[PDB]
């Protein structure tokens, strides 16, 4: 009779885990190496994965921090002393504008909020509250997007989060530097429903709910074959 | 004057009145609903394991040093406790130790009887390391020596540190009694158990090391007993076990 | 019930020739917990008690000579003598003393080829 | 004033956070049924347990199906196992293995349920036999018999429940433990044959469930073992 | 009649120490010289070790403070202007990931609270609670770990405290720069039990408790030779 | 806003500290016995003490045994030392020496005990002379008698304790100190001899004990200078 408070929902599914790594250079380049872009999903992370799709409805808060850790680039015309470098992070809503490109004017929007931050404080964290026009988020959808049963299956739009945006603000005349992205994720005050399965079969696509066909277990010698053995010995003489 | 125990109902055994030393001041008992890290309740074999378990008795003499027994090791093959020790998984118990001695009034000496929680011991080759038949016998006395080992997996028996590296002028800090024979003749040290946990395997964890040591060697003249019996008796109190049913 | 195989016929060597056999297991002989291999290499003058030549498979028994060293590990088991002699002969067998019953080998006899 | 744990992020803190989408209001909730409030709720459930996996019935329904045939067995065993969910290759597939394998330490009793799915005009009996953590399985039928058993009569009543308790040294087990032999043995045997009259199956089934009795405790929560693959999908 | 109140346990085992100094590189090189490791111990320092051995069992809370410093290195292509330094701090609980290498995957885990610490600041500090299974730290245990009667002898589970895992979170492009670590330990909230005779062999091992034998005190001259003596004077007359 | 001492590290400091592992259930304790609330405990112990150390005995056990000889001494010294724990060859390795080793101030009052291991048959006299901090060592027994003394006798009795008091200039004495002959002395001498029947061994034996006393002080933790090496460990 001991205790089971360590396998409650907020407890079982309130750990915090690296869902996206990601890189972007602070010069001359290709542009779409000058940011870093991320569709908030939980459907990428297959451990994470496993752990949404016990239960056939969610609800929770989202609370977000990214770890930003920035190195010189080698080449010629290294700097020899800059001030600073400061990170611009934007979360878009669903339906807001969305950059095609850094030094965008999607990113001076008024409806995306954003948090500068500079090198040597603690990590940026934002949370966003259940952004949804349901009542609840679905892991599992059992249907068409049109009415004329014919569409893209399985997907609800319901369940849109938005995007995460990341780029340097400085702009730099001397040199490249790189930067590196991590996104720490976690829900809060999580509400399931309706429990399911655990997955068999590994995962083979993040959008569907494909699979390959998988034995039900782990095969034995023989149906009365009891575990290994134990040799003669001083208590068995 | 003399006083009679009869435990388990087939041991008797006699006693003169003598100061009886408890533990670390508290009383050997059950378990109680308040301390658990397990669900099934232990059972509580106290028919037969509470009954004096008589160890062989040993030769006191002039060049002698001393030596140790480890507990709960020492009844291993002592009849149902040692039944109880292979059977279960789980055990707590606390113990009741005489030591009697049989000595003359013209024999002269002086023991020291310790009860040493968790005595851990070296090697006698500091890289190497102790094996399980050197710690201890089943139930035999395992010596001291006067002088340096030097085997490989064994002991250090040097008397004067005691085989823990510690000065064994410093062992009354331990639960303890002095038989000296010019006054007493006998001691008893009722140990609790102390552990971390409230219940431990009995083949793996040594509970305790008893010490007997003397400090005044044993002398005598010429038309006497060469030697002096030391008897130790051994009663376990409150043995518990854990469950073998279903819930 | 425990049993093992011997190899399928007798050595039918030359005399003084390294030979090399095996012991088939039909079960594991290994206990995880001791890391114990729990068989021994059996030899058997024709007339007189039998003898095995090295117990735990890798532990020579104690006047044994040199020539004989017995391996393998888990279920297989086997054995190699570096000079073999005409005055051994005798029926080689791979016995297991894991658990009941204590079975013995196949039987391997020490032909003449000279 | 200022700490030296003051300005790190442990990824296992609990601190508020500001919002970063204020003046927004939720949609209120509705009553959607069938709330859990606790991973126990999927573990008290009975799930139906493949003791007949012999690598020719993994991949085929025949796992689940334990075979009883008729003719004369005179005393032959039914079927054998080893009571430890999680690690066992019959339990580690199950709904009780599969949210066991998610913690570290476990504890408590587990209930075993066997229906017999054959005819009406089927009778019989069976001898269910389990032998404590540090015992041998019964070799034949008169040990099982010796020990803890129930004769379970298929005429009489058609399904037999039975509670494997918890007796262990410590407070809690490991999955990843290595403690064969000392888990607990159940087995089955043939008490006496399977009569039927003429025009009724010679042969029949029994189906296993196993599931968690009322007492559990679990800790240290970690990853699961059954996936494998880190990599991100697409 | 005057106070006891500096012989007690908090008074006696709460002075912080220091029990560990190391280095590690910000640049290329051998891997193991880019990161520093330490096992949570108290059988190291033999001072500290003198200390906690007079007591057979113990409990209490750990706070441990981390003083690093560091400097540039001599060679070819000195930084000119740098920004700063980053370093991340990370505790392993008993039985969570250990890194092999930087840059590692374990690094960047859910379940190992770490610290991220600009140069200049104060010194970052931590605090572990009794994190263990049984109720109590031993300091001597008589006993196997399996009941087989062998194994190692002395060795006990239950008292596992993780690792300290320290590392640049910079990547640094120009030059290398070396730093150095310092671990200062301190007890909280102690409380000890069955006290036990003070060592008198030295230290030989910091596993085993071995020892050689010693003389069990200082030798002198007669047995009724008190100390030395006084010259006759004015007062002796 | 801002004082000087504002943002340093002063190691021996009492703040409080963030927590690494929050949400974390530690494992309730339970009653172990024989808890230890201050050192002084460990002090208030009577320990053997070493008197015999002449340098063929320190790597013997006939450190402790203090030789009683018959035959006919006259009024010749049994034993004798000075009063200084601490910091004397003979008091520094017991339990009070070795515990006072680690406070540089210390100050109180010692309690010894003798014990006569010896036959029940024999019987004889002792006296036991204590000198003040100032004074000189008895030289022989009539000097020793007109001084502070008590006389023992072993057949009325077996064991005599003798409570060394503390009168002292300052409040705090030192470990450190250079204070000889100013310390006091403590001596031993035979009264008559030691008289046994016919069967009874000659010679006897002397045990001495030494402990803390009801009062004492401590002050100014320090390292203790037995153990020598810096080095670490492995």
């Amino acid at each position: 009779y001991h205790s089971r408070t360590e396998s409650s929902i907020e407890n079982f599914l309130c750990r915090a885990a690296c869902v996206y790594i990601a890189t972007y250079a602070s010069a001359g380049g290709t542009p779409t190496e000058r940011y870093a872009s991320w569709r908030i999903n939980t459907r990428q992370m297959v451990q994470l994965r496993r752990k949404f799709e016990l239960f056939t409805y969610l609800r929770f808060d989202m609370e977000i921090t990214f770890v930003i850790t920035s190195t010189q680039d080698p080449g010629t015309q290294l700097a020899q002393d800059m001030p600073v470098l400061t990170h611009q992070i934007m979360y878009i809503p669903p339906g807001g504008p969305v950059p095609n490109s850094a030094t965008d004017f999607a990113w001076q929007s008024s409806t995306n909020p954003s948090i500068f931050w500079t090198e040597g404080c603690a990590p940026a964290r934002m949370s966003v509250p259940f952004i949804s026009i349901g009542n609840a988020y679905s892991n599992f959808y059992d249907g068409w997007s049109h009415f004329t049963q014919e569409g893209v299956y399985g997907f609800n739009s319901l369940n849109n989060m938005g995007h995460i945006y990341v780029r340097h603000v400085n702009e730099q005349s001397l040199g490249v530097s790189t930067s590196t992205l991590r996104v720490y994720f976690k829900p809060k005050h999580v509400r399931a429903w309706v429990p399911r399965p655990p997955r068999l079969s590994p995962y083979v696509k993040s959008s569907n709910v494909n699979f390959k066909p998988t034995a039900v277990t782990t095969e034995r010698k023989d149906i009365n074959d009891v575990g290994t053995l134990r040799p003669v010995g001083y208590t068995n003489h | 004057r003399v006083r009679s125990i009869t435990l388990g109902n087939s041991t008797i055994t006699t006693q003169e009145c003598a100061n009886v030393v408890v533990g670390y001041g508290v009383w050997p008992s059950y378990l109680q609903d308040n301390e658990a890290t397990a669900e099934d309740q232990p059972t509580q074999p106290d028919v037969a394991t509470c009954r004096f378990y008589t160890l062989d008795s040993i030769q006191w003499q002039k060049e002698s040093d001393g030596w140790w027994w480890k507990f709960p090791e020492a009844l291993k093959n002592m009849g149902l406790f040692g039944q109880n020790m292979e059977y279960h998984y789980l055990g707590r118990s606390g113990y009741t130790i005489h030591v009697q001695c049989n000595a003359s009034k013209f024999h002269q000496g002086c023991l020291l009887v310790v009860c040493v929680p968790e005595a851990e011991m070296g090697c006698s080759d500091v890289e190497r390391e102790v094996v399980a038949a050197s710690l201890s016998s089943e139930d035999t006395a395992k010596s001291f020596s006067r002088t340096e080992s030097n085997g490989q997996h064994t002991v250090q028996t040097v008397v004067y540190n005691a085989g823990m590296g510690v000065g064994v002028g410093n062992l009354t800090i331990f639960p303890h009694q002095w038989i000296n024979l010019r006054t007493n003749n006998s001691a008893t040290i009722v140990m609790p158990y102390i552990n971390s946990v409230p219940m431990d395997n009995m083949f793996r964890h040594y509970n305790f090391t008893l010490m007997i040591i003397p400090f005044a060697k044993l002398e005598y003249t010429e038309q006497a007993s060469n030697y002096v019996p030391i008897t130790v008796t051994v009663a376990p109190m409150c043995a518990e076990y854990n469950g073998l049913r279903l819930a | 019930y425990i049993e093992a195989s011997q190899s399928p016929s007798s050595l039918a060597v030359s005399v003084g020739e390294k030979v090399t056999m095996s012991c088939k297991s039909s079960q594991s002989l290994l206990y995880s917990s001791n890391q114990k291999n729990y068989l021994a290499w059996f030899q058997q003058k024709p007339g007189q008690s039998p003898k095995l030549l090295i117990y735990w498979a890798s532990t020579r028994e104690s006047g044994v000579p040199d020539r004989f060293t017995g391996s393998g590990s888990g279920t297989d088991f086997t054995l190699t003598i570096s000079s073999v002699k005409a005055e051994d002969l005798a029926v080689y067998y791979c016995q297991q003393y894991y658990s009941y019953p204590y079975t013995f080998g196949g039987g391997t006899k020490l032909k003449i080829k000279r | 004033m200022l700490t030296p744990g003051s300005n790190q992020f442990l990824t296992s803190d609990d601190f508020q956070s500001p919002s970063a989408m204020p003046q927004f209001d939720v949609t209120p909730e509705m009553k959607i049924p069938g709330e859990v409030h606790n991973l126990m709720e999927i573990a008290e459930v009975d799930s139906v347990v493949p003791v007949n996996n012999t690598k020719e019935n993994i991949n085929s329904m025949e796992a689940y199906r334990i075979p009883v045939t008729g003719g004369d067995q005179l005393h032959t065993q039914v079927f054998g196992f080893q009571m430890q969910p999680g690690l066992n290759s019959v339990f580690k597939r199950t709904l009780l293995g599969e949210i066991l394998n998610y913690y570290a330490h476990w504890s408590g009793s587990v209930k075993l349920t066997f229906v017999f799915c054959g005819s009406a005009m089927a009778t019989g009996k069976f001898l269910l036999a389990y032998s404590p953590p540090g015992a041998s399985p019964p070799q034949n039928r008169k040990q099982a018999m010796l020990g803890t058993h129930v004769i379970w009569d298929v005429g009489l009543q058609s399904s037999c429940v039975l509670c494997i308790p918890w007796i262990s040294q410590t407070h809690y087990r490991l999955v990843q433990q290595d403690e064969y032999t000392s888990a607990g043995y159940v087995t089955c045997w043939y008490q006496t044959g399977l009569i039927v009259p003429p025009g009724a199956p010679p042969s029949c089934t029994i189906l296993c469930f196993a599931s968690a009795c009322n007492d559990f405790s679990v800790r240290n929560l970690r990853d699961t073992p059954f996936i494998e693959q880190t990599q991100l999908l697409q």
